[PDB]
């Protein structure tokens, strides 16, 4: 089913493609360093934990060789987003996906509150999963991940539309006063008295 | 001065709170009548200024009861026969294929009445006043109309993170395509389980109350048997015999309760949520 | 006769005076539990009334961590009993019921110690000993010529009950201290129960969970719902619009409280519906 | 080569970093870091005249790929957390509190009024991109200003221990800060389908 | 005698006459020619007098005002006076009764509509009442205003000795800029009524520069006046005379009595001053 998997994300990158009418190329890209990317299968992405994600326990290779170790990583759901809020307006005279898209943020939500209160704990189970302290950093990176996933999954279900000109404020607002809070739940993570390290 | 619509219409023991400004436009007596749902309020508040006194409704759908019977509000979806409107008076017929806007049905009544001595003599008066009157309801009702005197500061979602429901999300197009009127009605009936405010997002209940179908409204919990509910049997035919079984544990020295009484009771009854609400920390404008 | 574990002390709330399994003045349960002695009517209003004990969810929602705890384990028990906050006597009472011997004894010490001890008011001192002794004696369901419970069973989690399968909240209690679990078996109303004839649920969510440091106030899932409770701060929230006047309405609609409920484990009952005997008993499984 | 040789040695001679290193004080990049030589300032909104030349550089380049956020807890935090002991402990803490307490200002200040900013930079900036330009340009602005800061005050610094006190107040102005960032309006209008469209998240991994 | 220019206003008709009048400072003489009622129910702002020594206690005195914005508010809210850019947008005039849409458009010299109205109106009953009569004699008040002297005289001196720079104290503040350039624009009565209610942050005489505040309260504005400080955030504004939230997370606070402790101890008000540039004299 990996096959599947490519042959629909090709079918979104055609759809890309036949969207975008510009390429604006040669403007340089010398921010990235684009090395290697690698795709790990989505299945079981509405829930997380699952030692599955663990079970690539070679990354520490890749991380040794490139490590772009990113402390305290945080997420601007807002600024993902936003560009995709263009779209049920297309077509006409449904909720043909916001009734879906609109819930989908409110699980999202709810999906980094738990993460955050769960987490705190599960460091030691993830360490029980491989004992490299190094782990306790390596762990987050996951959380992402995880909806990266799920933000993967998604983009093949709607690519049919195009930027309307102008949003319903609803979904701006929805935005604002959920992210809003998002942010603000990474404030409670903290560090006490490691002394020299 | 009822706003009942059974009082717009012999006699119906409207409820007297009816009369009292709150916009439900029908008795909890007619709750009963057609629905079986109890109308209830849930103060709230962090200083006990009260200003939250909201209402909010529960059912008394007896918890062995399957099918049509967990429909608590059915869906224009077979709603002729869910109620049916056939054994009812041609006034309540009518009051319902307006709410459910069947207006082929009213013509077909208007024309029916046509010949009728009864009509032509008299009660034609009677019909379109209680229609015009009627009609005033959807007209301080149904946002897009009414000065849009319904915004009222705050906006409201009902299919809102379905547990562990699949990716999706429904309904709500029928929702918008039943009269405004009863759209308000489920606001009242049934609180959001969460509200956004200006500042902060509270949490009101852990778990589902109820569903909303393509059917109807209906009461179930996410998963597993339904909780147990005795009907309260206070209330509410001979022309043939009716019959019911009933489990009945017939308790004694329950005068024990000389001794439990004296403590405080915790309530055991059918509060309803769904969906959020939201407060507008701006004005759009 | 009064019988707070409390009344010991050397004020209980008047309620004390009865005999009640709680062993506990409401005063204290509430200075140090911060919660109310109540029970719930099981009463199918079909003369089919029964009631069981229970006792609200009060403590804050904001807490974290530690706070969360309501009642620790004796392996965290001096973490929020910070003995250095409470009297000796509370410090030994707390000693004696988590078993713990060394503290006794040191204690037992620490009167010699207290070189005011010459005024022999050490005879008092050990004479509420014993008195608060007695309890235990009595609760101790282990004792040769204790009754264990007919009919009667309780587990703290559904597949626990039905399959008898082994679990942590399960293993806890019954590692756990006798006096502790009989009150925890006297506070905490299931979510479930086992008659042979109908097996009951009351709620599809179970409140807040136990673990190995104690009575944990986390709900399994989301966050925790409103709890509508000097150099310091009032920090006071408050809102606008006071309450448009409908209150003769709103008196007139059913009132709910805010009060959280214990929903948490699953009851048993077998081979016949023979529990209404009022004379105490451990009631061990 | 004095901004390199008096404190970059210590950087290179630490063997010792086990929680959080100095990832970058003089380090690494290429010929984009070059450009950031004047004595920048915190006190007040960059001087547009400065820049022109950085601006016709990023014309070239695309600056999409970097996040709104500054990270102002993330990457600040772990570049405080040593010191020496008591001697002018004082003035290290007073004058980074008084450091921290600028830079708050300076970020809210460009919140409040980049509209002016973005606009008199592109009445001579007429770039297409010219908000993204402006709107990194603050950051490495910033960024280069406090890399000097901390090239002047790096000192031997070797005790460690945190100060609740300054975590306090690291909390309290950081949440502010995300706060103040939450209220931008976050290109909200005009369509911005101007914008790259996020590469339509380019191969479905990027 | 009255010279409120809003005492001057009168109804078209019997419904909307303008009860809740001018006040009796439409009578007196400060040369605003504005009730303070009309000011704020206009403009948000309530007139003031600064108090000035002569060197002494020999009477001097000028007149100032406090603005009466919110904190909170952004943009429009805040703009505290239009331009001829703005000033439909701003006053949504069609909400304002005719006459006043009238007055406003002759003010920004829209003489175009102004006279499309007027020639609408010439043959309605109305208006072969004296409402004309009334406009005109309103025309003959600006003459003897401004012609008499506001872009005259005053724009005179003003551009000949003792000009005001209504300037940014402090270059830095280029959110400010040479927006003081833009004051040669507006009509001679804005501009007068401007200086009027603006203060100087310093003077200048043979005898010394006096300042009058450490740090600048306002800033010049892209239209019409707007409240918003120089720098940082606005700094507290109160005000005297919904299903809102109002939490306010007091101190607890239980050392009452503390005014009648207190009271001998003087109140210090707090309402925001109103300070620009320098101005200039010669004895
Ligand atoms: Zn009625
Ligand atoms: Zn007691
Ligand atoms: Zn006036």
């Amino acid at each position: 089913k990996l096959e599947d998997e490519d042959f629909l994300k090709l079918k979104a990158l055609e759809f890309s493609k036949d969207i975008v009418n510009e390429k604006l190329q040669k403007i340089i890209v010398v921010t990235d360093g684009m090395k290697r990317l690698y795709e790990y299968c989505n299945c079981k992405n509405s829930l997380e934990t699952l030692p599955s994600a663990a079970n690539y326990g070679s990354l520490l290779k890749r991380l040794n060789l490139y490590n772009l170790d990113h402390i305290e990583m945080n997420v601007n759901f807002y600024e993902l987003l936003f560009p995709l809020t263009l779209y049920n307006d297309n077509d006409n005279s449904d909720k043909t996906l916001s009734h879906q898209l609109v819930n989908y943020i409110f699980l999202a939500s709810n999906y980094f509150q738990n993460c955050a209160k769960n987490f705190n704990y599960m460091r030691e189970t993830f360490n029980v999963f491989g004992p490299f302290k190094q782990i306790d950093f390596m762990v987050m990176f996951v959380i992402k991940f995880n909806f990266l996933c799920d933000m993967r999954n998604f983009a093949k279900l709607i690519d049919e539309l195009v930027p309307n000109k102008q949003p319903n404020m609803r979904i701006h607002s929805v935005l604002v006063m959920r992210d809003k809070i998002v942010k603000l739940a990474f404030s409670n993570l903290q560090f006490q008295t490691f002394s020299k390290k | 001065v009822n706003r009942c619509i059974f009082a717009s219409i012999y006699k119906s023991p409207c409820s007297p709170d009816a009369y009292h400004d709150d916009g439900w436009f029908i008795c909890n007596n007619h709750l009963i009548k057609r629905f079986k749902m109890s109308k209830m309020v849930l103060p709230i508040f962090d200083e006990d200024d009260n200003q939250f006194k909201m209402t909010i409704a529960r059912h008394l759908v007896g918890n062995k009861e399957r099918g049509i019977k967990r429909i608590l509000i059915p869906s224009a979806t077979n709603y002729q026969d869910v109620f049916n409107l056939n054994s009812m008076m041609q006034a309540e017929q009518l009051i319902f294929h307006l709410i459910y806007n069947n207006e082929n049905a009213v013509n077909t009544i208007c024309d029916n009445l046509k010949y009728t001595e009864g009509f032509t003599s008299n009660t034609q008066r009677v019909i379109h006043s209680v229609y015009a009157t009627t009609k005033s309801i959807l007209d301080t009702t149904n946002p897009n109309t009414f000065c849009s005197r319904v915004s009222r500061d705050e906006l409201r979602f009902f299919d809102v993170t379905n547990a562990r429901a699949l990716r999706g999300g429904a309904g709500d197009q029928l929702f918008n395509n039943y009269s405004g009127f009863l759209q308000n009605l489920i606001r009242r009936a049934v609180a959001p389980e969460y509200l956004q405010i200006d500042t902060e997002e509270l949490r009101f209940r852990n778990c589902a109350t109820c569903i909303i179908d393509e059917t109807g409204l209906v009461a179930s919990v996410p998963d597993g048997p339904e909780l147990y509910n005795p009907i309260r049997s206070s209330d509410i035919q001979p022309n043939r015999l009716q019959i019911r079984n009933v489990l009945k544990f017939e308790g004694d020295t329950r005068e024990l309760d000389r001794t439990l009484s004296g403590y405080e009771e915790y309530p055991t009854y059918v509060p309803l949520f769904l969906g959020y609400q939201i407060i507008n920390s701006e004005n759009n404008f």
